[PDB]
Order: structure tokens, then sequence, then C-alpha cells
RNA sequence: CUUUAAAUCCUUUAACGAGGAUCCAUUGGAGGGCAAGUCUGGUGCCAGCAGCCGCGGUAAUUCCAGCUCCAAUAGCGUAUAUUAAAGUUGCUGCAGUUAAAAAGCUCGUAGUUGGAUCU
């Protein structure tokens, strides 16, 4: 077939800059912060289904 | 030909399933609870405690009365009683079976630095012995994986150089106190 | 035609002790299906046996006590030294607290722990649990 | 049945030799006409001068041009078709320069809607496909 | 128990996202 | 069922078949445990003591809880003889 | 409330019977998820180890029913695994959970060399079947785990075997087949005559015999 | 200083050296397998993704991006060969009625295997 759209899609997609956000940490301190997430404090659980991205 | 040793070895196995949500969930409790930095550091008390495991095992398909198997368990529950894993009343080739791998893991250099009271968290812990604050005996120790002896146990202090055990305000104290 | 009278006998006691008879006929008889019948009935698995003397050659009737799981022969009779003993017994047998490996052996036909207690190989006649 | 006896080792040993052959595997690694066919001529990459562009239309149940290359390898001479993985990045290679090409990933089989195709490009003009996606290099003029 | 989860399945059960629902209702 | 100790570690100890001495499995729904009821010698009344026979469901289903119950009970002097 | 039907649930409901292994000893049917609850319903957890759409072919269109596996257990040496297929996923799966609890087997544990302490792996190598997936079990030295694919390994870490190998056979893919197999493997254990359970069989009172007088006056 | 022919490096002093401690951690991914969003914008069977099944034809959880998340981490991705997985080469240990498969049938040499029995 044509040639012709190659970068289409990709050229095409308004350019949306990355966010300026602070470092996040490197190591033990990021395991760390893991560790805390899902083992220390813990509330909403109460027998549903919750995971670490949901957007609802 | 040269005059070196080309003797290497791994001292970790990467899991053969690699995302499993109970090991994974092991593995970050250990990591949180023991102040690690990455799950090769498990790995690699994983793979000591297997090895253990392993002669153990074959030690115990000898017979009783076999010399290797005499000496060589002899020797393997020396060793573990040595670095306070195994307790000395337990001195029979089946207690190795029943070790954990956090037995291993509370005789590094960084938990008896936090449980003998010398730091505030593990990860204080680990941030003093990297930062040479601590010493064994009379060696300053920088090691956080650094495995304790029995025996060296009670010879943990902090360091007659650091400016927690002995004098020498570090850069900052210092610094400030010029400063005002 | 026939090979194994060994075989055979140890065949048709598994079968009868899997169908729950009390008793089975084995024929022909031999000096090597007695031996192992002695080490079987001195660990309580089969009970006592008769040998009907025929003029030709032995018959046997086995009375069947029900705890024999399992009563096989190899074929063939591999050479085993006493550093492979493990491995046989480890691929032979349910348990390390119970069942047997036979071995005919320079000090007779006996199982694989009393092998050991005399510190000799042989080779593997079969084994039962 | 098979042979149990203390003396069959030869058969034993024999009839296995002789049944690997009737492994696809295997008879494709040990009978050298693989190796012969295989353009790389068992190499993980290779080289070659990018003879075209190519649209290759996908498989029936999937509708699209995908934008592979004609090269060919400098190592033997021999024609390949090779897919340029990202989007635009057909616009990064052109005609008549060299591209570093590996295979697609099932060891010789075509993958997924590109049929006949069983290579990949990795590198033009001495610097990654990634590189030049990502904005990290720029083609050499 | 939820029941999101088993009625997004019982409304597409070969959907394309039913792989999804009938795994996280694993478990 | 015993260790090292001498403490007895199993859950529970199951019958057996008194016609077969295999084990009778927890889930053999056809398998009985027949009561026997034991008779005075002069009276021929009942005593109130029993012989208790188990029959897994494997005898009873190739027929053979008939014959097996008849020699558990001759043998135990219930059942005469010819 | 539970109001039993049954002899047996009236039996366990008065407190006449001691344990569930006085059920087992006689191999009575358990027809009442109560009872179950009533002996080991403070350590049994359930796990739902597969939801999987059937359908059947209708005139117009396919119907759809779900099939929810449930593996039950306490940790502890009982194990159950229940099927069961519903118009709905939350009663297929209710009517599992059931199903599983109606199922729980008692699960005997053994020693793999020496015996110190309490058993923690298989008596002996023990293999269940169920349409060509063949699962079997062989006791592992102490600290072993369970060597198994995860579907064995939930529901012998649900029978409360510690330290098991496993070897599997078949179409392991057909999820129902493999629990299937694994639970009737685990049953085994205790069914599988061994040297220490040859001492003669002292029969007791059963259930419908010891406690005739108050199901009679009931 | 030490090291070393001489050096370097490491070790050892000393001086300066951290608050976006900007002295900035990346590589792959987020439908399932397989850990992790049917969030927002764009595209609209195109561009592309996709090892496999599949996603894309105007609410795309799969493409291009932003945010978020998670896997390993000073490392991570890809190609290829190879090992395990493969009890898909099976000695242990596979199959041969219908899934691939027992020669049309006999004889027959080599080969392989061969009944009891002797303190």
């Amino acid at each position: 077939g044509s040639l012709a759209r190659a970068g289409k899609v990709r050229g095409q997609t308004p350019k949306v800059a990355k966010q300026e956000k602070k470092k996040k940490k490197t190591g033990r301190a990021k395991r760390r912060m893991q560790y805390n997430r899902r083992f220390v404090n813990v509330v909403p659980t109460f027998g549903k289904k919750k995971g670490p991205n949901a957007n609802s | 030909p040269v005059a070196r040793s080309w003797v290497c070895r791994k001292t970790y196995v990467t899991p053969r399933r690699p995302f499993e949500k109970s090991r994974l969930d092991q593995e970050l409790k250990l990591i949180g609870e023991y102040g690690l930095r990455n799950k090769r550091e498990v790995w690699r008390v994983k793979f000591t405690l297997a090895k253990i495991r392993k002669a153990a095992r074959e030690l115990l398909t000898l017979d009783e009365k076999d010399p290797r198997r005499l000496f060589e368990g002899n020797a393997l529950l020396r060793r573990l009683v040595r670095i306070g894993v195994l307790d000395e009343g337990k001195m029979k080739l089946d207690y190795i079976l029943g070790l954990k791998i956090e037995d291993f893991l509370e005789r590094r250099l960084q938990t008896q630095v936090f449980k003998l009271g010398l730091a505030k968290s593990i990860h204080h812990a680990r941030v003093l012995i990297r930062q040479r604050h601590i010493r064994v005996r009379k060696q300053v120790v920088n090691i956080p994986s650094f495995i304790v002896r029995l025996d060296s146990q009670k010879h943990i202090d902090f360091s007659l150089r650091s400016p927690y055990g002995g004098g020498r305000p570090g850069r900052v104290k210092r610094k400030n106190a010029k400063k005002g | 035609v026939r090979m194994n009278v060994l075989a055979d006998a140890l065949k048709s006691i598994n079968n009868a002790e899997k169908r729950g008879k009390r008793q089975v006929l084995i024929r022909p008889c031999s000096k090597v299906i007695v031996r192992f019948l002695t080490v079987m009935m001195k660990h309580g698995y089969i009970g006592e046996f008769e040998i009907i003397d025929d003029h030709r050659a032995g018959k046997i009737v086995v009375n069947l006590t029900g705890r024999l799981n399992k009563c096989g022969v190899i074929s063939p009779r591999f050479d085993v030294q006493l550093k492979d003993l493990e491995k046989w017994q480890n691929n032979l047998l349910p348990s390390r607290q119970f069942g047997f490996i036979v071995l005919t052996t320079s000090a007779g036909i006996m199982d694989h722990e009393e092998a050991r207690r005399k510190h000799t190989g042989g080779k593997i006649l079969g084994f039962f649990f | 049945g098979k042979c149990r006896g203390l003396r069959t080792a030869r058969k034993l040993r024999s009839h296995r030799r002789d049944q690997k052959w009737h492994d696809k595997q295997y008879k494709k690694a040990h009978l050298g006409t693989a190796l012969k066919a295989n353009p790389f001529g068992g190499a993980s990459h290779a080289k070659g001068i990018v003879l075209e562009k190519v649209g290759v239309e996908a498989k029936q149940p999937n509708s699209a041009i995908r934008k592979c290359v004609r090269v060919q390898l400098i190592k033997n001479g021999k024609k390949i078709t090779a897919f340029v993985p990202n989007d635009g990045c057909l616009n990064f290679i052109e005609e008549n320069d060299e591209v570093l090409v590996a295979g697609f990933g099932r060891k010789g089989h075509a993958v997924g809607d590109i049929p006949g195709v069983r290579f990949k490009v990795v590198k033009v003009a001495n610097v990654s496909l990634l590189a030049l996606y990502k904005g990290k290099k720029e083609r050499p003029r | 128990f939820p029941y999101e989860v088993s009625d997004a399945l019982q409304d597409d059960p070969k959907g394309k996202y039913s792989k999804k629902l009938l795994n996280k209702l694993v478990g | 069922m015993q260790n090292d100790a001498g403490e007895f570690v199993d859950l529970y100890v199951p019958r057996k078949c008194s016609a077969s001495n295999r084990i009778i499995g927890a889930k053999d729904h056809a398998s009985i445990q027949m009561n026997v009821a034991e008779v005075d010698k002069v009276t021929g009344r009942f005593n109130g003591q029993f012989k208790t026979y188990a029959i897994c469901g494997a005898i009873r289903r190739m027929g053979e809880s008939d014959d097996s119950i008849l020699r558990l009970a001759k043998a135990d002097g219930i059942v005469s003889k010819n | 409330e539970w109001m039993p039907v049954t002899k047996l649930g009236r039996l366990v409901k008065d407190m006449k019977i001691k344990s569930l292994e006085e059920i087992y000893l006689f191999s009575l049917p358990i027809k009442e998820s109560e009872i179950i609850d009533f002996f080991l319903g403070a350590s049994l957890k359930d796990e739902v180890l597969k939801i999987m759409p059937v359908q059947k072919q209708t005139r117009a269109g396919q119907r759809t029913r779900f099939k929810a596996f449930v593996a039950i257990g306490d940790y502890n040496g009982h194990v159950g695994l229940g099927v069961k297929c519903s118009k709905e996923v939350a009663t297929a799966i209710r009517g599992a959970i059931i199903l599983a609890k109606l199922s729980i087997v008692p699960v005997r544990r053994g020693y793999w060399g020496n015996k110190i302490g309490k058993p923690h792996t298989v008596p002996c190598k023990v293999t269940g079947r169920c349409g060509s997936v063949l699962v079997r079990l062989i006791p592992a030295p102490r600290g072993t785990g369970i060597v198994s694919a995860p579907v064995p390994k939930k529901l012998l870490m649900m029978a409360g075997i510690d330290d098991c190998y496993t070897s599997a056979r078949g179409c392991t893919a057909t999820l129902g087949n493999f629990a299937k197999a694994t639970f009737d493997a685990i049953s085994k254990t205790y069914s599988y005559l061994t040297p220490d359970l040859w001492k003669e069989t002292v029969f007791t009172k059963s259930p419908y015999q010891e406690f005739t007088d108050h199901l009679v006056k009931t």
C-alpha cells in the first residue's frame, strides 16, 4: 500500500510538555516508601478490591 | 598466561516467576522490616540459606556414623551457631531445615546496630554504618551486610573517631559553629 | 514364553491383593520366589505360606494379610552399589518411613536396610510396600 | 513395548539416535540445511543496504500497511525484507544506506500480522532507531 | 462482594474486558 | 502416627474393613458398620452385647459383603457350622 | 438460627458429636454445611480458584452460566473443593462455598525423615486423577515449602501441608480437573494403609447408635 | 603520606564540599498470560501496538501523548545460540483402536531375552 502516512498519528498529536515534579527517592528509601504504602498504614481495607492506580 | 585468578561466583538467584503477588509481598515485607536496598539482598540471603539447606540435606542422606557426615555436619552446625543463627541446644542437622531467612537477617550489622540502641531506625542504622560511625571491636566496619558473629555482638560500639563516639564534630556542626 | 517367574509371582500376589482375596496360588515356585516371600513375611506384609511339592516344580499358596499396597519386580536385575541405593529407594519407595527394596546379595536375598547393615550391594530383585 | 535387557544399550542408543531425527527442532539444528538457508548465516544481527521501502499489507483479520524495507545483506548479498518497528520510523530510513537488522523474535518465523517478514531494522546510519525515535540522536548528514 | 466486576462480566461474558473481569473475580 | 517423642499426631485413626484390612475412607458412603446382637447361651435372648463388622463399599459393590459377613460371624461363633 | 433436617445435623447441634473426626470415622455423608460451620467455622478460609463462563447453544443465541470453583479449608489439616454453576456469578460463588464446605475431607500429614515436632508433609507419595490430569504429591524435607503449580499450591496450603513436591501430567490448563486431581490426591492421604496403621481397628459406637435415645425422645 | 622500579588505584590525614540536599536513576511496562489505570486529550481497521490471544472501523483499559501506577535497579530492554520448562526423544519415563502411528501375512539368521533344580 501507500507509504505516505508514516508519522501520521505521532506527528498529528498535540505536543504536551512533561510537567515539573519533585524527584522520587531511590534505592532503600524508595523501597521504604513502598513498604509503608503497602503494609504499615492501610485504611480502605474493608473487604473490597482496591488497586494502587485505581482511577475510581 | 596470567598470575590472576578467575574464581568468581554469583551470590544470588533470580526467582523463576517474575510477577508473583505472594512472593513480591513477602520480599517487600523483608526489605521494609530490615531496611534492605533492593530485592537482590533478599535473594542473596535466600541463596545462602538454600545452599546451607542443600548441604544439610545431603549430609542427612549419609549414614549417621559416616565420618564425612559427622565431620561436615559438625562444621556446618558450628558455623551456624557461631553467627547466632542456630542455638547451641539444637546441634542436629535436622534443625538446619527448620531455619528461616529472617534468622540470617537478624545477624546483619544493620539489624544489630538498630537493635542495640545505637540507631533510631533500621534505615538510620544503615546510614550510620555507611558513614563510618560503627565499629566492631576496634575495626571500623562499613558494610551493612556484615554478619555479626556471636562473640562480636557485644563489641559493636560507636567508633572512636565518629562525632557520636569520641569527638571531632562533623563538617556541618563545625561550619555552623564557625558561622556563629 | 515365561521368563522371570519372580515377575509372575509378584504380579499374581499384586492382583490377588487388589481383588481382596485371602490366598493366592503361585506357580511355578523357585528359590528366589521363596526368599522374596520370606523377606516380605519377616516384615509382616503377607503372612505364612505353604509350598505344594509337585514332582516337577513347586507351587505356593500365600496367605494374604491385607497390608500389601504393592509388590513389584525390577527387570532387568540391575547391579546396585551401596552409594546408588538411595537413588533406587527414592525412585521406588513411597516414603522413607516404610517400604523395602529387595536385593540379591552375596550375603543372601534381603531388603535394602539390612543390605546397608551388612555394608553390601547386589542386584535389585524388586520392591514391596 | 520397549526392550528391557541388560545388554540392550546398543539398541536403545541407536533407536534414540534414529528417532531424534524425527524431532523438528533437533533435525533443523543438526541437519545444516537451515543454517545454509538462514540469511544471517547463524548470526544474531546483520548489516545491509536499504534497497527500497515497501509496504506490506497485514494479514486478513487486520488492516494496516506495515512499513518495511528491502535490504541486501553485506556479508552474503541476500535480499531481506526488514520491518521498521515504530511509527514514522520509516522517515528515518533513506534508500541506499546502511542498516543493522535483527531477527523478529521467533527464530526465523513471521511475527503477528506481517506475512513473510522475519527481520526488523535495529539501527540506521550507525545510530539506533530508538535514539532517533526519542530524539536522543539525529541522522548524520 | 464486588458486584461491579460480576455485573460487568454478566454484561459481556466474552467481551474485550472479559479476561480482566474474570481475573479480578479470582481470589 | 507416632513422632519421635511418642505422642500420637494423627487427626484420627480410620477404621479398616473387617474383610480386607483396607482403610475405609472418610467419604466411603457405601461402607457399613453392621451391629450383630449377641445372645445368652441358655435363654436365647439379646444380652446387650454385640459384634461389630465394618465392611467397605468396594466389598459391598462386588457382592462379597454377604460371604464376608458370614465368615466374620462364623469366626465369632455367632453362626454355627454346616 | 440453624434448624437441622438430618439425624447427623441434630446430633451435631445438640453438642452430642464431639468433633468432625467422629463423623469422618464412620464415613457419614455431610449434607448440611452448618455442621462444618459448627466445627471449623472459626478457621475456614475460602478462595475462588476460577470463574468459568460456560455456554449452551440455544435457538436464539448462547445461554451463559458461570461455574465457580472454590477451595476452602483451615490451614490445619482439613480442605474441601466445591464447584457450582449458576445463572449469576455471586450465586455460583455462594453455592460453591457451600459445596466446598460439604466436601471437606481430613488431610493426613507425615514426616519426610526424622519425626521431630508436628507433621509437615504428606505421609507418602500419593496420586490423584481427574480427566487426564494426574497430580502426584511427594514428601519433602522440612522447610522445603510447596514445589507446585499455583492451583495445587493453594489447595495444599489450605490443607495444612507445609512441604511438598508436586508432579503434574495432562491438561493442567483445565483448572477444574487440576483442582479435582489435587483434591483427590490430598484425600488419598488418609486412605493409604501404612505400617503404623496396621494395628487392629477397635470399633466404637456409632453416633446413630450412641445417641439413639436423644433422637427418639426428641 | 602511603603505595610502587617509578607511578596510578585502594587505604590513611588534612582543607573545602548537601535542602528543589538541581550532588535530579534509569530501562521496560500498565487487557490477559504477568505486577501495575475501562483516568484525560488525540487518532479513527489510519498511524501504529501486539513473542501468543488479540487491540485500532468516534466512550481505544492495548496505538500517539500527559498524569498516575509497578517490575528490576546502576542497571534494564532486544536479537540469536543453548539449558530447564520437554514425561513435546521418554533408561528413569511417552505414545501407536478412533487424535500422528502395528509391517498384508508367515518363516527366518545375527541381536535381545530365556522354566524348576545341586547345604
